[PDB]
């Protein structure tokens, strides 16, 4: 998915 | 000589993230609703500055990444009020809400309709920080010890490492006291205000919730979030009841 928080905590 | 061996403190400093302008349209107005709308957008971009923030402090990221998420969605609301208090702090002999150099809630917006009942809470921490006289350093740990003054009630999935960081950073703070002045009767007393002053964050923290719970969820106001920070509210709502939520209190007082 993405999720825009965990895609951050990731980015 | 030092300056060019790095302390955990010297750290905490550098990757403090920088000033965000509001982009503006800057006759800002009177209406409560549109302030509350701009508000929610820079606060959008105000917690992703505080993510990656998060992710710079040495010994987060050792963390499972689900732990990551639940400190986070737990203490973003503490983190934004704590340094919007700071700021306020910082930048005038008193009276004002400094969200942005091109965005400042004076005397008079303060009491538009229904601003002075979210706003007092916020001006709370901030006539704290001054009463206290709290030193950059201090601010600097105890910031970094609200990121981490909540965890579930079932514990984490690091709950070891966790408790090795908080500790850490609470002797951090013990620390920057030490440096401030030079007592030794007081440094016990300066350990406890400060102290106090964290565990006081979670009741104003549970003050501003509310309205941003009320006014996310209502729809007959119709109160515009940005897409992330709605998601993090749409997720912590229903946990923040269920009492799934621990509070950690350096005094059971
Ligand atoms: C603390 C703090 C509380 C939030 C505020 C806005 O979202 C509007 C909220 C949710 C308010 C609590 C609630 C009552 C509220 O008034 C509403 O319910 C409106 O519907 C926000 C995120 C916005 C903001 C833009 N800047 N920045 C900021 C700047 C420098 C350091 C820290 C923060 C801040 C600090 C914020």
């Amino acid at each position: 998915q993405k999720s825009l928080l965990q895609q951050l905590l990731t980015e | 000589l030092p300056q060019l061996t790095p302390t955990l403190v010297s750290l905490l400093e550098v990757i403090e993230p920088e000033v965000l302008y509001a982009g503006y349209d800057s006759s800002v107005p009177d209406s409560t609703w549109r302030i509350m709308t701009t508000l929610n957008m820079l606060g959008g971009r105000q917690v992703i500055a505080a993510v990656k923030w998060a992710k710079a402090i040495p010994g987060f990221r050792n963390l499972h990444l689900d732990d990551q998420m639940t400190l986070l969605q737990y203490s973003w609301m503490s983190l934004m009020a704590f340094a919007l208090g700071w700021r306020s702090y910082r930048q005038s002999s008193a009276n004002l809400l400094c969200f942005a150099p091109d965005l400042i809630i004076n005397e008079q917006r303060m009491t538009l309709p229904c601003m002075y009942d979210q706003c007092k809470h916020m001006l709370y921490v901030s006539s704290e920080l001054h009463r206290l006289q709290v030193s950059y350093e201090e601010y600097l740990c105890m910031k970094t010890l609200l990121l981490l003054s909540s965890v579930p009630k079932d514990g984490l999935k690091s709950q070891e490492l966790f408790d090795e960081i908080r500790m850490t950073y609470i002797k951090e703070l013990g620390k920057a006291i030490v440096k401030r002045e030079g007592n030794s009767s007081q440094n016990w007393q300066r350990f406890y205000q400060l102290t106090k002053l964290l565990d006081s964050m979670h009741e104003v923290v549970e003050n501003l919730l509310n309205y941003c719970f009320q006014t996310f969820l209502d729809k007959t106001m119709s109160i515009e979030f940005p897409e992330m920070l709605a998601e993090i509210i749409t997720n912590q709502i229903p946990k923040y009841s269920n009492g799934n939520i621990k509070k950690l209190l350096f005094h059971q007082k």
